[PDB]
């Protein structure tokens, strides 16, 4: 038997990892337990203990929160809590153990695991017959998920949170335009600067507090300079994120109160302080929330299941895109670790301690924030290209505004071209400086305009634009084109010296196809589009009841969008080109469906990738369901179609966009502190890491006919959907 | 595949289905023969039948002409039923006749559909 | 020559009504210049006024400024002015007016010719635009209901009370509405105080609900919440008072400028559009016998209000609201402020049980047609209205289909609990009609002693009313009195200008498309051909239309031919040419049998090409929305509890004025017997006769 609670602050994305240990739990053949209002639930017993079947977590993933409750509990402890809270578990023979929750709630299950010793208490007093204190005896497995917005110990809701705070802030843009104004937003995170940091590099923000990192002495004058200079470069509003713990080097704190009246006070400008609260805890779970939750809760079962008394503990993470098992107590000494380096002000060491990819969101935002004067940056003599190629994805101009600036950081010309290879061979290029890309983070489509077209038959116009412009190195931001691109300039260096030049490029497409890369920009933002298309579907059959939507989705023959988005909306099928089905398989789902119309969950929801089958086309599959279909259910179809792309990117896409262009422009000026295959790459995110790959030996990892990638790493994720519906 | 066959499976879909399940083995094309089906001269079996039947319901108007309507035996269908044209009052042909579909309720050939198995 | 200018705080759908100034008057062939920065720019003369074309879309307290400004409108020909602001901003333009005769102390100083003392003289035509139903106020409400909304998930959680700080140091009509909008347990407002012993009120509900095992407590606070002796009623001492009274877990937020940000909603965007039209009409027809005016919308129609007499007004609201002339405050509010407020209180507070005096009668309430956004609420309402009112409760589920099959079962208080919120059909809905299940359905009102019936519906819910009034003469079973409420994403029901759901679907169809426009920024020069909902009925594409402000949208109500067709072609062509390179054409899905979806997006692409190329989308179910907007929301509850109360009037005392429609009608909503109906309504393309809207459809070629 399982139980499974929910502790600590809620966080969305909570529903989806409880209904996915409880789907996984029952596929498996166990009995699991919802255990009601965290520990407390598991101190009272009775009915806060009860039995989950497969129709209880239906309905529940799209909402915010946790449906079975959380609470504080001070009983949990106290010894005489646990007590209770073990015979509880024992007369319904639970002995494995799902917590979901923060670092609290996680010491308490070490805490408690520890003492499962207290069964011999239960055998010295009346409590329970010898037998048990054996049977159930050091056979307490826990694992732990960790849901809380702070990222505190990638954690579930934390995208969800931030969607929530970058949704403030864009409500907020349109408000301090009118006149002028500059507005102090203090954030969540206790004593964590995660949320705080990615929003404010989401944002554009102009300054940011942050708890790991204070500000050093002088700071108040630093940042009164660089809101005079915005008001000097016409900026209408400013934009200061706050986490709620900041603190001076000294720990003491700074407010949101203290930075108005220094704000007001120093440059009188007319400001306003807003407190999120307690809105970044609520809301819709994130697409990316939502197949996080699902897939931790699926591995939390597993590692039940696997456990053994003389394994340890653990707590399921991702750590580069895989499920993995942490040690439990190793994790919480971890967390002490770092409150410990705050206190003694080891202020490096706290942001040691909380990653590689903490310190990467740090370096970045300062980067992209503060310039230095012109005068103090050396300058080189190398003019460096930025273009957009195929079609537009949310985070290209978070892309270009990152290159950009690194760029002129680095002491290069930036120049923007337009249009892409269309542009390029018309010689539509034009410098472009740290002013002219402001803003553009949270701006959706292409601002300098992108197109499919190839450079092949244009390679002489485009060699004279090179050497016209004095060009030293490319950067592509784009899809399959550009890679097809970076191929065909790479075969041309032979014939045209002018390519002879380091070309790098990223990947930004809502298809997610590009060979080298497990990401692309733009695709989080089209799951968040499908997965709230799909909420809605869902609503309107279950109003109706009795119905069955299938639903064409975009990504070409990739499979992705679909995948996931199907993952995220709990569709019961999603038809892909990366896995042949046939009339079998079809019919198959079918008679399950029916099987499902004799339950209370009275819809069906079905996606098909837009290019998976030649024959069995959407309409196809819509008369299969309707005509099997009759007298049980009915169906509709409904092609997405272009509104998936989405309009402004998800937080996600934002700071995917921005940090690995940046990366990318390092690696250029890189490169010219110094022509072959390897000054020509795809720079992708490969299994935790991001990696430089060359075009050329990306061509044997690639399928050119359907252009997408040989191996696709979410493939793995197939059977997820089958259990998880 | 007759054209009203089904609301589903349409031509398409089982041009679609026989492909797909076909791969490796065979091909499929579609072909809508049309209202090429109308036209053309008649062949001689509905020329005669034209002819012969026509003939036969003007000696009946005849017949029932001689007598000088308001019977229901005076509005008919002079058709074909088992060896015999009989004329059959439209009121007694509701009955037979499902409305929906514009088809008779017994068709006669309809014994012969073992036939297709059996020869093919 | 026209000057427009926005003053004060700043709405969500400024820019639409700018928009709709500058181009109406254009249209009208006046010159149009913008004003930036208020009346500031208007002082400071020079850059701040600017001419603006078809593609574009302290000081002023002292006599000095406005000399200035009096001088800088001469300079340029102005005199006609358009002012978008709120109290202060109106009440400047008021004061503006009366003085323009100093025209004078410029001809005294060098300032102006005398010529133009008497040219320009009286000849200052102002009208007034508010933006502070009043511009902003729609999206100010979508903002609050967002974050309310979102709140709840986690209040959920915790079994947390939450105290929310919403806008109003004045105006409590926000907090009133939000309150209405989320089924707030509690609401505090400028306009009436709660009256003494609201304290143990207050803690009383919250106890009770906790008993009724309610997870949350939402309580909304006008900014400017006060008591009866005009002391303020803070969140903060909120909070203490649960804490303190109750120990429940409690937590505050200040909503903050939020609400005065964000996208406008659609009924904004096209509110600000029809009063920038009135506008510019307004001053085209004023006379120097003409006051100054306000364009407003009263009852669905432009009205013109004297500006002096609003000014007046709102002094008076203040006044009243400083003595305690509180009943006053709320009678100066207007006739829909009360009735806000008094739904509000029948919903939120229930009488103990034996308090409420018993009915004998048993009232169903049913679902009917496609599902609707506000569906939900309405059945909330209609039920605790139902209760409040001593009768018992039925609820049917699945429509005629389940009413047929007797799926029908008791309802309370406490089972629509947080209804209101939600989309879809919690009871279910079906489309299937009454007519071939009449004995079944007989059967069940006998066996359920039904003694009046409310459905909350589309079209199919009107055509079941005319079936079961036709079988009143062989079942007395459906002699009772019955009323249906309008529901569908379409508002296809003949006898309402507006039904549940429609304005859900609106912003649907509005946030796609601003999404679609937000994207694409890279081809430039593309044509989206977007197919909507609505049956026959073209209202969605229609003011969707105009909300996104689309370059056309064809609908069945106007026929079209290929000419129309090849016409709107040339026009987006030449459209191609200036820097506004993104079309949007929107196709109401019933509008041609032959040019359809595909027949538009081929001619446009072939006859585009070279010039621009085209997408198609069918948007699809989606429309029927996820959660329905705030409009919606109080929309169904208000019309619903008005039914349960015409329900239970009609029972203290059958024909066919037994048997309504309970629609909007030009200000007005009004019980219609479905007989009267009749000649109305289009069958066979199951829409009305007249449709009020269609007298807007000159409204999109020229706001394109
Ligand atoms: N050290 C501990 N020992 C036992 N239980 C704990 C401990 N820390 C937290 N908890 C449990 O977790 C709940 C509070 O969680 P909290 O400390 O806020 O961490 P989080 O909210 O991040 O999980 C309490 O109800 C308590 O039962
Ligand atoms: O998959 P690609 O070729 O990177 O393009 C992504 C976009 O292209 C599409 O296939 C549609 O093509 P268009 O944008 O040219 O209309 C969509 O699937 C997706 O939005
Ligand atoms: O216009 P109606 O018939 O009242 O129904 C409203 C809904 O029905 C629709 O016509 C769709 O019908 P279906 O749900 O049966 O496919 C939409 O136009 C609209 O959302
Ligand atoms: O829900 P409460 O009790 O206000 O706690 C607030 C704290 O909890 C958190 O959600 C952490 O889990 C933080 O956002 C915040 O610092």
């Amino acid at each position: 038997a399982i139980g499974v609670l929910t502790s600590g602050g809620d966080a969305q994305g909570m529903n989806a990892a409880v209904r996915a240990v409880v789907r996984m739990g029952i596929y498996v053949g166990a009995k699991v337990y919802f255990i009601y209002e965290g520990y407390q639930g598991m101190v009272d017993g009775g009915s806060n203990i009860a039995e989950a079947d497969w129709e209880s977590v239906s309905s529940i993933l799209q909402v915010g929160g946790t449906i079975i409750g959380s609470a504080r509990c001070q009983a949990f402890r106290t010894r005489e809590g646990r007590l209770k809270a073990a015979c509880n578990l024992l007369q319904r023979g639970i002995t494995n153990l799902c917590v979901i929750g923060g670092d609290g709630s996680l010491t308490g299950a070490n805490l408690f695991r520890k003492e499962w010793s207290g069964l011999l208490e239960e055998l010295a007093r009346n409590g329970q017959i010898d037998k048990e204190a054996v049977q159930k005896y050091a056979y307490l497995n826990v694992v732990g998920m960790v849901g809380s917005i702070d990222n505190d110990f990638m954690t579930i809701g934390t995208d969800s949170a931030l969607h929530r705070i970058i949704e403030v802030v864009d409500a907020i843009m349109t408000t301090a335009q009118s006149h002028q104004r500059t507005f102090v937003l203090e954030v969540m995170g206790r004593h964590c600067g995660y949320l705080a940091l990615v929003s404010a590099l989401a944002c554009g923000a102009d300054w940011v507090f942050l708890p790991e990192s204070p500000p050093e002495e002088g700071w108040e004058e630093q940042m009164c300079v660089k809101l005079s200079e915005n008001r000097a470069r016409k900026k209408r509003l400013n934009i200061i994120i706050v986490a709620e713990g900041a603190i001076d080097t000294q720990n003491k704190p700074i407010t949101s109160e203290k930075i108005k009246e220094l704000v007001v006070t120093q440059l009188g400008y007319d400001t306003r302080v807003t407190i999120l609260g307690h809105v970044q805890r609520g809301g819709t779970p994130s697409a990316f929330d939502r197949i996080l939750a699902s897939r931790m809760g699926v591995e939390a079962v597993i590692a039940l299941l696997e456990a053994t008394p003389d394994t340890p503990a653990c707590v399921v993470s991702l750590n580069g895109n895989h499920a993995v098992r942490l040690p439990l107590m190793e994790c919480v000494q971890m967390t002490q670790d770092v409150q410990k380096a705050m206190d003694e002000r080891r202020f490096q060491d706290a942001v040691r301690l909380r990653g590689r990819s903490f310190a990467g969101n740090l370096n970045t935002y300062k980067r992209l924030a503060i310039k230095l004067p012109d005068d103090q940056i050396p300058k080189t003599n190398c003019n460096v290209a930025v273009i957009n190629v195929g079609a537009p994805a949310a985070g290209m101009n978070a892309a270009v505004r990152s290159a950009v600036r690194v760029g002129i950081a680095d002491g290069h010309r930036m120049l923007a071209i337009y249009d892409g290879f269309d542009g390029f061979a018309k010689g539509q290029i034009k410098e472009i400086g740290w002013t002219d890309v402001g803003g553009w983070t949270g701006q959706g489509g292409s601002i300098l305009g992108t197109k499919r077209v190839l450079p092949g038959k244009y390679l002489e116009e485009i060699a004279t634009q090179m050497r016209t412009h004095s060009i030293n190195a490319l950067l592509i931001i784009g899809g399959f084109e550009a890679y097809l691109g970076l191929l065909e300039l790479s075969a041309a260096r032979e014939k045209h010296e002018e390519f002879c030049v380091p070309m790098v490029m990223v990947p930004a497409t809502v298809s997610n196809n590009v060979p080298g890369s497990d990401f692309s920009i733009g695709a989080d933002t089209a799951l968040n589009t499908i997965t709230d298309t799909c909420d809605r579907i869902k609503q309107s059959a279950s109003g109706t009841k009795r119905r069955v939507f299938i639903i064409e989705t975009m990504g070409g023959y990739c499979g992705y969008l679909a995948n996931m988005g199907g993952l995220a909306a709990g569709a019961d099928a999603a038809y892909i080109f990366e896995e042949p089905f046939d009339i079998r398989d079809l019919q198959s789902n079918v008679e399950h469906l029916t099987e499902k119309m004799k339950t209370t969950i009275q819809r069906g929801l079905v996606l098909r990738n837009e290019s998976c089958s030649e024959n069995y086309t959407t309409d196809f599959i819509y008369q299969l369901y309707s005509e099997e279909g009759k007298g049980v259910f009915d169906c509709r179809k409904n092609v997405l179609g272009h509104m998936q792309q989405g309009g402004a990117p998800s937080p996600f896409d934002r700071n995917f966009g921005t940090k690995i262009s940046a990366r990318a422009m390092e690696w250029i000026t890189a490169k010219l502190k110094e022509t072959t295959d390897d000054s020509i790459c795809v720079l992708g995110i490969s299994k935790r890491n991001v990696i430089f790959q060359p075009v050329a030996e990306l061509k044997k990892q690639t399928d050119f006919e359907h252009r997408i990638p040989k191996e696709q790493w979410w493939l793995k994720l197939r059977p997820l959907m089958k259990i998880l519906a | 595949r007759n054209e009203s066959c089904s609301e589903n499976y349409t031509t398409d879909f089982i041009y679609q289905l026989y492909s797909e399940e076909g791969k490796g083995v065979f091909d499929c094309r579609k072909n809508v023969l049309g209202h090429m089906q109308q036209g053309g001269a008649p062949s001689p079996f509905d020329r005669n039948f034209g002819t012969k039947i026509s003939a036969r319901a003007m000696e009946w108007i005849t017949a029932k002409l001689k007598e000088a309507f308001t019977t229901d035996d005076s509005i008919c269908v002079l058709g074909i039923s088992k060896r015999n044209v009989i004329f059959q009052p439209v009121a007694e042909l509701k009955k037979q006749t499902d409305f929906e579909h514009r088809i008779p309720k017994e068709q006669w050939w309809l014994k012969l559909r073992p036939l297709m198995k059996i020869l093919a």
